């Protein structure tokens, strides 16, 4: 129920041959929640104790998603941090798993970022007209959110008569719950010029160039 | 059969703790009656029937504590160390408030036997009915129904603290939260009883009268408290 | 052809195979008519044009086509006539003539979901 | 196995409701058996064994209660708080009458005990037999014997209440329709026993003479009953 508690674990697991949590450290999209579980002081102390995880050969250097999902699915990996999206790669494999609140740290529980997948229609395009009618009448509909959320799922959809068939579902109470948590990016410009000084921030961090104290200062600038 | 049908019951399947527990209930409202000593004259077997009413009145009680359980391992059927921890704790209050029930509910029933007008039997049998053995009946059953009760909520936390690897859905999450709310608001009462009685105010029988009228006001209370959390 | 009329909330795919059992025995194709509005352009059509060769709908409505004289009279032999119930035959009958054969008894049902409503009104 | 084949048994599974009932039922043959004190001597030895045709004549009685609830159990499968709250109260009935049970099988076997002439004890043991002793024993046992058939009575009209959510048949009503006939039927005779007690009408013996005539006269009064029903 706490991040803190994840090295002792860790110690227990790697004794019987297996990992604790492997997830994708590439994306500052899944570092985030303990970053910003406390809040500064609050990244710098969610910050330092992922760069222990690592400091410790807790979790590896080049953590990527294909060998983390590849890990948890196979079976060599208790946990890992992923979205509705990679649940349909689990049921795949034979393996019983379970869906809950991410991890607490310094008490404050992790706030990850909560992405509300959108679909836009681009400037430069003469069948304007004519994604529009796919996205009301086709997809945003009861039968064409199944089609896709049979296949990969989406989370909590934006759709009002889903609202029975997302509360049945056990996973979306363990998203939404970390929702709840959590908070909605900011759609705002700069997010690209922010979310490339956190990627290359956490990156420096975890491979052992910049000290967790220059990242912040570079990654503020 | 079913309380809520948006709940989906895990412990649908009897358990050893469900079939332990049974016994445990069965023997409280049986030994409760049968403890009784056997009407050898008709003079015996009148007085026997007397007794009817102090079971009814806790035998009722007893089916609750059992209907509040069999719902809570019909709901989530657990068989965990806390769970059996707890359950065991729940039994062993119920059985240790057993006889003493069976005797407050002869004790209140002579009471009541005299305001309506049917008896007119003495209370001498029951003892001294003084301020400290009336305060000390307000804070002994109180205790035991603080507990009964703070052992459901307990168990219910204990539901919570696992709804992730029972699979508990958004629906079965809210009555699980709320089940706790309500036997802690059920739990409630008889603290605040308890607590009074304990503190003492007036140093006389206006401390044991305003103890009692807090399970008289049982209902229009439970909602006092719960106005109070949605209020803010 | 024999072609039946029968309304379409009823059974005619399964009435049919009843009829793709007929002409196998026989060889009279058996077309089955599902059209809208059945009990009143039944005695429009079939008393100018053709219509269908036997009707299906409630008891009802047969003692107006008896009496404007749009049914045969039906004559059922004894072996058969004991096959079903007696009641049964008292309701297709108008002036002492069989002028239907009875199916099956109707009468409307309350529907209830019992996921949304255990104990309904 | 089955009573009826067209029937479909729904609570052939056994419940918590079924395990706790079948738990009170065997405490009410063993604890009645079992309640006695412990033959210590030879002379206590032989005394324990007059004892067992009371308890053989009770024992009897009690089956009878737990076979026609294993039934209805058997056939709806109900656990619902109507079903429930009736159970308990069949329970409740049988548990307060177990002694009294008892007690009545002891006197009627020393009663009949002198009638074959195979014992010859005074009845001075079990009190005084007065008219009001005697009129009380025909409305105290009457009472728990209409009171456990008026449950069962009531507890197959929760059956019937239920017949569209349980899925009867039309076989299935008939008996669940004709199940509270033939409890209702069974709960008239001491009714009447008790009711015409109650008036006390000859103001002696002759009305616990007549009253005590009924239930040996249970057959031939069940079909005097059920033949002005058909008869109209
Ligand atoms: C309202 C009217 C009903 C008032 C009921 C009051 C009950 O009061 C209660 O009576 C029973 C009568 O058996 C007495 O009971 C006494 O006799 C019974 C005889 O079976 C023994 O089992 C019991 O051990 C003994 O205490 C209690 O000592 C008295 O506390
Ligand atoms: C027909 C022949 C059989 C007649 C049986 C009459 C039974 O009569 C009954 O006898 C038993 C003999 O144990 C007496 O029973 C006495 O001794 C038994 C010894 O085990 C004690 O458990 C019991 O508490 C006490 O009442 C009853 O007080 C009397 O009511
Ligand atoms: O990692 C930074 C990246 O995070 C978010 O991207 C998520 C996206 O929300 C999901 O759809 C999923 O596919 O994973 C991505 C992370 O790998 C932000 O949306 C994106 O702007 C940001 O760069
Ligand atoms: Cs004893």
């Amino acid at each position: 129920k706490t991040w803190e508690e994840i090295p002792a674990l860790d110690k227990e697991l790697k004794a019987k041959g297996k990992s604790a949590l492997m997830f994708n450290l590439q994306e500052p999209y899944f570092t985030w929640p303990l970053i910003a579980a406390d809040g500064n002081a609050g990244a710098k102390a969610g910050l330092t104790f992922l760069v222990d995880l690592i400091k410790n050969k807790h979790m590896n250097a080049d953590t990527d998603y294909s060998i983390a999902e590849a890990a948890f699915n196979k079976g060599e990996t208790a946990m890992t941090i992923n979205g509705p999206w990679a649940w349909s790669n689990i049921d795949t494999s034979k393996v019983n798993y379970g869906v809950t609140v991410l991890p607490t740290f310094k008490g404050q529980p992790s706030k990850p970022f909560v992405g509300v997948l959108s679909a836009g229609i681009n400037a430069a395009s003469p069948n304007k007209e004519l994604a529009k009618e796919f996205l009301e009448n086709y997809l945003l509909t009861d039968e064409g959110l199944e089609a896709v959320n049979k296949d990969k799922p989406l989370g909590a959809v934006a759709l009002k008569s889903y609202e029975e068939e997302l509360a049945k579902d056990p996973r979306i109470a363990a998203t939404m719950e970390n929702a709840q948590k959590g908070e909605i990016m900011p759609n705002i410009p700069q997010m690209s010029a922010f979310w490339y000084a956190v990627r290359t921030a956490v990156i420096n961090a975890a491979s052992g160039r910049q000290t967790v104290d220059e990242a912040l200062k570079d990654a503020q600038t | 059969v079913g309380l809520n049908p948006n709940f989906s019951f895990r412990g649908k399947q009897q358990t050893r703790i469900e079939t332990f527990s049974d016994a445990v209930f069965a023997l409280a409202i049986t030994l409760l009656v049968l403890s009784s000593t056997i009407p050898e004259t008709f003079e015996d077997l009148w007085a026997s029937m007397r007794d009817v009413i102090p079971f009814a009145i806790c035998v009722a009680l007893i089916i609750v504590i059992w209907y509040q359980h069999y719902i809570f391992f019909l709901k989530y059927g657990l068989q965990d160390k806390v769970t059996i921890l707890l359950n065991t704790i729940l039994l062993f209050v119920l059985l240790v408030y057993v006889y003493p029930l069976k005797f407050l509910a002869r004790f209140l029933s002579e009471i009541y036997g005299g305001i309506f007008g049917i008896i007119e039997t003495d209370l001498s049998r029951f003892g001294e009915y003084s301020h400290q053995n009336l305060k000390l009946l307000m804070v002994n059953y109180g205790l035991g129904a603080f507990a009964i009760f703070l052992v459901f909520s307990l168990m219910y936390w204990r539901a919570y603290k696992m709804k992730s690897l029972l699979d508990l859905n958004s629906y079965e999450i809210f009555d699980t939260k709320s089940s706790i709310i309500a036997n802690l608001l059920m739990c409630s009462v008889p603290l605040l009883s308890l607590i009074i009685t304990l503190i003492d105010p007036w140093g006389n029988f206006r401390t044991t009268i305003l103890s009692g009228f807090l399970y008289f006001l049982y209902v229009p209370i439970m909602i006092v408290f719960g106005r109070i959390t949605s209020k803010k | 052809k024999l072609v039946i009329w029968i309304n379409g909330d009823k059974g005619y795919n399964g009435l049919a195979e009843v009829g793709k059992k007929f002409e196998k025995d026989t060889g009279i194709k058996v077309t089955v008519e599902h059209p809208d509005k059945l009990e009143e352009k039944f005695p429009q059509v079939a008393a100018t044009g053709d219509g269908p060769d036997i009707i299906f709908w409630a008891h009802d409505r047969f003692g107006g086509y008896a009496q404007s004289g749009l049914l045969a009279e039906i004559t059922p032999d004894k072996a058969f006539q004991d096959k079903l119930y007696p009641f049964t035959w008292d309701a297709v009958r108008y002036n002492g003539k069989l002028i239907a054969y009875p199916i099956a008894v109707e009468a409307l049902s309350l529907i209830y979901n019992k996921d949304l409503l255990p104990n309904p009104p």
